[PDB]
């Protein structure tokens, strides 16, 4: 009894999920200025508007 | 293909001063690809930066990397004179690929520094094998951009010349140029006036070296 | 540690094919590829090809498709570029650089980017025979060619292949010593120029000698520099 | 003489378009159409 690995098929698979992962860690999305979220009072109307 | 754009080619900067190179990118790329390498003159290239911001192993902290889609910048603080040399950019393609960048050099250190310019005749022995070779030399000049124009008998002689520029001197940081005009020997003894003809920044007024063929 | 080591230097012939080795140690060769670039003479890094331990695979550049050929040996971590019908823009300083992890998933952007270097290897295709060097002095100017400043220096002309070595009577003179680099004339032989910048008084007092060596003519010639006199 | 043989087989082009499946961002493809206009005449019907 003897054992031995394919190298070029775990490499394919391999590089499949090698640009899966390039394609969702890598990318940055890049804001500056927004709403407000955290409110110290009670507005109404805008508030609820900027809330939802 | 995915082609990157250096901007500025040529960069001058006093040491210790901070500076900035430009790497955009023909198209939209993730920040994991497009690394910052550096070249050295006569030495193997050197990876500072992988990945966008990321330092390599032993890179000192003052490079910094940074940068997004079309627009990738490189920053070195506390300019040191390890740092000067060409610096490059690069990326990947899914199947494997890696574009380059043009070259930005930083050609650094100030001191406008006028030329020191000499002009040297054929040898009687060149002239004895049927070439002659005109050597008019440009010492310890400072910037690196210089014009030579050659004179026989007050004639412009285009096309026959060439020239060939030392690098960043380490003790001064100066240049120095050389021009060769190539002529044959019937050719240099049907004139008796030659001079080489030097435009610099240094020079407020163009200098020019001359020797009559014959007369020493 | 991790080390790349290349071949050597090459001369060849226009239309031949060259072979080009490099070496790795320290790190295990199967999980790493080899990634080729190239640098000629005045230009930008250049991509050539990629070769894969784990994988046969490779993928070279559009422009030497048909011409390029990449190997690997797993004993011992030697990695072959073949380039076949050399033509004079392949002229040119080839690096070796270690490539893409090929052994499992990457999240780390290192394996990514070529990170450690081979010193390079020269290759050089031109027709020319191999010539050695004519050496014509370049004498100090009369009117003591300035105030206190003389300048002096040797022609080093119709050369083949690179590289020169010139040193300034054997050595003892190393201030003020520029050796400009080589350009390659119309007739496809390289030349240079050598200058130095001595003392005008000491023009009397010391004899002045340039030592040129041409290591593939195996030739080396000793001009003596001296202002003419009449 | 005796035995022949049949192969079975797709088409292909020379000139073929770039689509991004999730695994690769680069394959490409026989012929392909875009989804999003992004030239106009400047005229207003
Ligand atoms: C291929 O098809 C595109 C789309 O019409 C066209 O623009 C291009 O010129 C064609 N040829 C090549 C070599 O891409």
């Amino acid at each position: 009894r003897g054992q031995a690995a394919d190298l070029k098929s775990t490499q394919a698979a391999i590089d499949q999920i090698n640009g899966k992962l390039n394609r969702l860690i890598g990318k940055t999305n890049e804001k500056f200025h927004q709403i407000e979220k955290e409110f110290s009072e009670v507005e109404g109307r805008i508030q609820d508007l900027e809330k939802y | 293909e995915i082609v990157l754009t250096q901007s500025p080619g040529t960069l001058s900067l006093s040491p210790g001063e901070r500076a900035t190179l430009s790497c955009r990118a023909s198209q939209s790329v993730t920040n994991r690809f497009i690394a910052w390498y550096q070249h050295k003159p006569g030495q193997s290239p050197r990876l500072l930066i992988y990945g966008a911001s990321s330092r390599a192993t032993g890179i000192p902290d003052r490079f910094s990397g940074r940068g997004s889609g079309t627009d990738f910048t490189l920053t070195i603080s506390r300019l040191e004179p390890e740092d000067f040399a060409v610096y490059y950019c690069q990326q990947y393609d899914t199947s494997p690929r890696w574009t380059f960048g043009q070259g930005t050099k930083l050609e650094i250190k100030r001191t406008v520094a006028a030329p020191s310019v000499f002009i040297f005749p054929p040898s009687d022995e060149q002239l004895k094998s049927g070439t002659a070779s005109v050597v008019c030399l440009l010492n310890n000049f400072y910037p690196r951009e210089a014009k030579v124009q050659w004179k026989v008998d007050n004639a412009l002689q285009s096309g026959n010349s060439q020239e060939s520029v030392t690098e960043q001197d380490s003790k001064d940081s100066t240049y120095s140029l050389s021009s060769t005009l190539t002529l044959s020997k019937a050719d240099y003894e049907k004139h008796k006036v030659y001079a080489c003809e030097v435009t610099h920044q240094g020079l407020s007024s163009p200098v020019t070296k001359s020797f009559n063929r014959g007369e020493c | 540690q991790v080390q790349l080591v290349q071949s050597a230097p090459e001369v060849k012939r226009p239309g031949a094919s060259v072979r080009l080795s490099c070496k790795a140690s320290g790190y295990t060769f199967n999980t790493y590829g080899i990634i080729w670039v190239r640098q000629a003479p005045g230009q930008g890094l250049e991509w050539m090809g990629w070769i894969s331990a784990y994988t046969g695979n490779t993928n070279y550049a559009q422009k030497v498709q048909g011409r390029v050929t990449m190997t690997t040996d797993i004993t011992t971590s030697t990695a072959y570029l073949e380039l076949r019908g050399l033509r004079s823009d392949d002229t040119a300083v080839y690096y070796c650089a270690r490539g893409l992890l090929q052994g499992a998933v990457i999240l780390d952007s290192y394996h990514y980017a070529l990170d450690f270097w081979g010193q390079g290897t020269t290759v050089t295709v031109s027709g020319a025979s191999t010539k050695g060097p004519s050496v014509f002095p370049l004498a100090p100017s009369s009117k003591s060619t300035s105030g206190g400043t003389a300048a002096l220096g040797c022609l080093v002309k119709d050369y083949f292949p690179e590289p020169v070595t010139v040193s300034w009577n054997s050595g003892a003179l190393t201030s003020g010593v520029h050796t400009f680099p080589a350009v390659l004339q119309s007739s496809g032989l390289y030349s240079l120029s050598s200058v130095v910048t001595v003392p005008s008084s000491s023009l009397g007092t010391q004899t002045y000698i340039c030592n040129v060596n041409h290591k593939p003519s195996n030739t080396k010639v000793d001009k003596r520099v001296e202002p003419k006199s009449c | 003489n005796s035995t022949a043989t049949l192969c079975l087989g797709h088409h292909a082009v020379p000139n073929g378009t770039i689509v991004k499946t999730i695994t690769n961002d680069q394959i490409e493809v026989t012929n392909a159409t875009e989804l999003v206009q992004s030239s106009s005449t400047g005229e207003i019907c």
